[PDB]
């Protein structure tokens, strides 16, 4: 049964690609968790910021990457593979803008990244990148958009999603959340994201242990909240 | 026919569901509903615990990796 | 809420409180809360819940130092429950347990009333091996002379 | 076992075991530390002189990637030299394509991608060396970066790679590196290197210092002999 | 003969390419899909049931257009479906550039089957773990085909692939008549999916496309809801 799990191109007798599943398991090897919530007029990503050393430059530990002035991404999994996929996505966005004039939709960013991942899955040349990408962007005529891209090459839009070690619990908490109809304001969206992360981690969430990226209809620019804004959101959440 | 059940518990609402479940699944649903009623310290099985147990048992995707489907 | 006449609401409010969960809570305090739940349930006549709570409480606490009041109240509530149920033998056994308490034994009128209840309820019990055994045990008691009519 | 021969194979629990083997291969090398002072970066490398026949400065683990960038390689020496050549080529290409010295953050990113690209294919093995890139400029301050065999890179205020990474990190955290200029950070680095060195196991060794900072106008250069001797004297004076 | 289940370029002693059969098993373990051809056109329906409400139903569409008059649904791996869709669209555009006429359904099916075959003739490449059900309209006649990872394409009148495909086929041959219409086809396809659909058919849980004379069009969720109400 499990003797077919050494080459990504080998189908198991049950029709399962085990190497892709192993990349999915490697997604959790980063040890962190990221949650994305799409509000009525904004999208928000919050990721764990684990700096287990006073010597690290906390500025460069960021897992939030700006793929394009309007499209932001949060990475989960191995850091090197995630950064490689980030540069690939940035190059794809630049190529789209150069070849078609207008800015690439987040739809196409995740679609192209998933296509590259699938090509790596079908041709046994490169090991699949065990990094999950979550892209947020204000796509005109559709509002905010949040998309998730996996090592398998399956890209999907989400009202709210999560990735990392605590993915099932965060997704369950969000599923409990997005069901009770509510005014998904920007503050409400950040509140939902932070509450998801705190509930699944049971952490008091000092402002330096998390990173928040924000895109809004009012300003369709990928913005990373400063520590003061994180503190303000946390104290608003507590009361 | 052995469980306490209740008047408001209408098994038909669970029979009419189009989900393809087996006799083992039926027994699991009944036992889980009874345990849910017991945990909340209730000697009479209500419809809410039946619905919760049915939803718990019905979920059989687990991961599914969302690309095999 | 009970003092305002909301006996049903008070019983419902006290029912959701699970005493066993609070481990740090003192055993005597836990049993007092259990007995209060018993009393509220009997006031609202939820006899199935009262039976469940009776199964909750253990019978080895009443053989301790200061548990005389708790034992008396618990056995009075159990007597009321089985009085509604009609199990005369269980009522007789509960009254026998009451009569064996040192506090009731010391006071004259209280032990006399306890023995009266014991003999009357063992009389009420249907004839069987256990009822005959209890009749033999109660009859072979010297204090029955203090109640001549009941002894006869 | 079985999921262990190639860097393109994912273990059932989800990790590339060849990469981890490269990391613990780096772990067996001699310690090398890097500390960014208030106005620069100082690299201090211990070098185990395996044979007395080697001349002084042979197998130097300080590499000048660019005019302003220095490296503090640790691990396989040949892999370190190849990665130094790759970093030099990347810096030269950036200079020829953009007309100015490559920012150390971008250079670290590019060399990190080059390292990571060797952890994907079964035809090539992951790089067996982990290095430090340090630079200083009047427009970007002082920057230090660390790249492991996995290719993961972020900036550090001060760090060590090799055998006694943790032992040197304990003595690195007790410095207020945000404040002092590298003139004294040099002797502090020398003292840390001398403490972390195991004389009973590594036998003799040579300490090589390098720095890049405002005191060096921005160019990365080996520390002159006078300052090296002063720092070694300071380190030796701390025997008790 | 487990020793011959790994190489895609090695015949078993019984002369079976086992890896292609494993790809077909992966196809059969996919989401249920049905495709039925009536005298008025073709209907392709599929179950787009997400794992939770969080997934955006309208983000990705399973039933996709290739040309104005050709549509195509799938059963099997998801990511390979997009690659096959892109190659089918590119082949259609190449045929249009060469001949100035929209590509016939049979020719597109043949070229797509050849494309799928190209991934089964070498080691180190995996066969497309998806099966394609392609609808088209040319020369006043509906056309329905099924292309496989093996590169074999047939001309199904009415079929079902994916989970419980045997149940779908058994439901067919009963509710299927060659003289039906597109509306009756829609109803029959929805019922056939209902034979293998777990839960309520929410309008967002089912994707239906029609290949009629006017071309191929994927049904909007409003029309899907109307048809479901007419059926249930």
């Amino acid at each position: 049964s499990a003797g077919f799990d050494r080459h990504i191109t080998i189908f198991s007798p049950e029709g399962r690609l085990y190497q892709v599943e192993y990349a999915f398991k490697a997604i959790n090897q980063g040890g962190l968790t990221s949650v994305a919530v799409r509000g009525k007029d904004c999208a928000v990503i919050v990721t764990q910021k684990k700096v287990p050393d006073k010597l690290l430059d906390s500025s460069t530990v960021t897992h939030l990457f700006k793929i394009t002035e309007n499209i932001g991404c949060v990475m989960t999994g191995m850091t090197a593979d995630s950064r490689s996929q980030v540069q690939r996505a940035r190059y794809e966005a630049a190529n789209w803008k150069y070849k078609y004039g207008y800015e690439i939709p987040v739809d196409m960013l995740c679609k192209r990244i998933a296509d590259i991942s699938q090509v790596y899955t079908q041709n046994a040349e490169m090991r699949p990148l065990g990094c999950c990408m979550i892209l947020i962007g204000i796509d005109e005529e559709q509002g905010p958009q949040v998309y998730k891209c996996d090592p398998a090459g399956y890209y999907c839009g989400f009202k709210a999603t999560a990735a990392g070690v605590k993915q099932t619990e965060s997704t369950s908490f969000l599923e409990k959340k997005v069901k009770k109809k509510f005014d998904w304001t920007f503050e409400q969206t950040v509140e939902t994201a932070i509450t998801c992360l705190s509930t699944v981690l049971s952490i008091d969430f000092k402002p330096s242990e998390i990173e928040v990226g924000v895109v809004t209809v009012e300003n369709p620019k990928f913005r990373i909240l400063t520590e003061a804004e994180i503190d303000a959101h946390l104290v608003a959440l507590a009361e | 026919s052995k469980m306490n059940l209740s008047e408001e518990v209408d098994l038909e609402d669970y029979v009419a569901r189009p989900d393809k479940i087996s006799g083992a699944d039926i027994n699991s649903i009944c036992q889980e509903s009874g345990m849910l009623a017991v945990r909340e310290n209730r000697y009479i099985v209500l419809a809410k615990d039946f619905e919760k147990a049915y939803k718990t048992v019905i979920k059989k995707d687990e991961q599914e990796h969302e690309f095999y489907k | 809420k009970e003092q305002n006449g909301d006996v049903k609401e008070a019983a419902s409010i006290l029912q959701e409180l699970q005493v066993e969960t609070y481990g740090s809570m003192e055993k005597k305090e836990r049993v007092e809360f259990i007995l209060e739940q018993m009393r509220l349930c009997l006031a609202v006549k939820d006899y199935i819940r009262t039976q469940i709570i009776s199964k909750k409480i253990n019978t080895k606490f009443f053989q301790e130092e200061n548990t005389e009041k708790l034992k008396l109240k618990y056995y009075n509530l159990m007597i009321q429950l089985d009085q509604h149920e009609g199990s005369y033998l269980s009522i007789c056994k509960h009254y026998r347990a009451i009569y064996d308490t040192p506090c009731i034994q010391a006071e004259s009128e209280k032990w006399q009333q306890a023995l009266k209840s014991v003999v009357l309820y063992v009389i009420l019990a249907p004839f069987d091996n256990e009822q005959s055994d209890l009749v033999h045990r109660i009859s072979g008691d010297k204090k029955l002379e203090e109640i001549p009519k009941y002894k006869d | 076992t079985g999921y262990d021969l190639s860097a393109s194979t994912f273990s059932p629990d989800g990790r590339v075991f060849q990469v981890e083997y490269a990391m613990k291969a780096v772990e067996n090398s001699s310690t090398a530390i890097g500390i960014r002072c208030k106005d620069g970066v100082v690299f201090g490398v211990e070098k185990l002189v395996l044979s007395k026949l080697y001349e002084e400065g042979s197998n130097k683990r300080l590499f000048n990637v660019d005019r302003h960038v220095g490296m503090a390689v640790a691990g396989l020496l040949a892999d370190a030299r190849s990665l130094a050549d790759i970093a030099r080529e990347e810096a030269s290409n950036f200079r020829s394509n953009f007309g100015y010295n490559i920012p150390l953050k971008h250079l670290a990113d590019r060399v990190a991608m080059y390292v990571h690209a060797y952890t994907l294919y079964s035809a090539v093995r992951p790089f067996g060396c982990s290095f430090m890139l340090g630079s200083y400029s009047v427009n970007d301050g002082a920057q230090l970066y660390m790249i492991d065999p996995s290719g993961v890179s972020y900036g550090y205020w001060g760090c060590a790679i090799g055998k006694a990474r943790q032992a040197a990190k304990t003595e690195i955290e007790k410095l207020q590196m945000k404040e002092m200029t590298c003139r004294d950070i040099v002797k502090e680095v020398a003292k840390i290197i001398y403490i972390v060195h195991d004389e009973v196991k590594d036998k003799a060794f040579e300490l090589e210092l390098s720095w890049v900072g405002e005191l060096t106008n921005g160019r990365h250069e080996i520390v002159p002999k006078d300052i090296r001797e002063e720092a070694e004297k300071y380190a030796k004076e701390s025997l008790k | 003969e487990r020793g011959y289940s790994f190489s895609l370029t090695t015949f078993s002693p019984s002369g079976k390419l086992v890896q292609i059969e494993y790809a077909l098993a992966a196809v059969a373990g996919g989401a249920p899909s049905v495709g039925i051809k009536a005298a008025n056109g073709v209907v392709l329906a599929t179950e787009k049931k997400q794992k939770s409400i969080l997934y955006d139903e309208r983000s990705v569409h399973k039933v996709e257009p290739i040309t104005k008059h050709i549509g195509l649904v799938y059963s099997g791996m998801g990511p390979d479906y997009r690659v096959l869709v892109h190659r089918a669209r590119k082949l259609a555009q190449q045929y249009y550039l060469v001949y100035q006429e929209p590509i016939p359904t049979a020719q597109l099916v043949q070229r797509v089957a050849s494309v799928m075959q190209e991934y089964t003739q070498s080691g180190g490449v995996r066969p497309f773990g998806v099966s394609l059900l392609i609808c088209g309209w040319n020369e006043g006649r509906p056309y329905l085909f099924q292309s496989d990872p093996s590169g074999a394409y047939f001309a199904w009148k009415a079929t079902a692939m994916g989970k419980n495909y045997v149940n779908g086929k058994t439901f067919l041959e009963k509710r299927y008549n060659e003289d039906l219409e597109l509306e009756d086809a829609i109803h029959t396809a929805i019922l056939t999916l209902k034979e293998s659909f777990e839960g309520q058919m929410t309008e967002d849980n089912i994707e239906v496309g029609i290949c009629n004379e006017a071309g191929f069009r994927r049904l909007t969720p409003t029309e899907v809801k109307d048809y479901l109400a007419a059926i249930a």
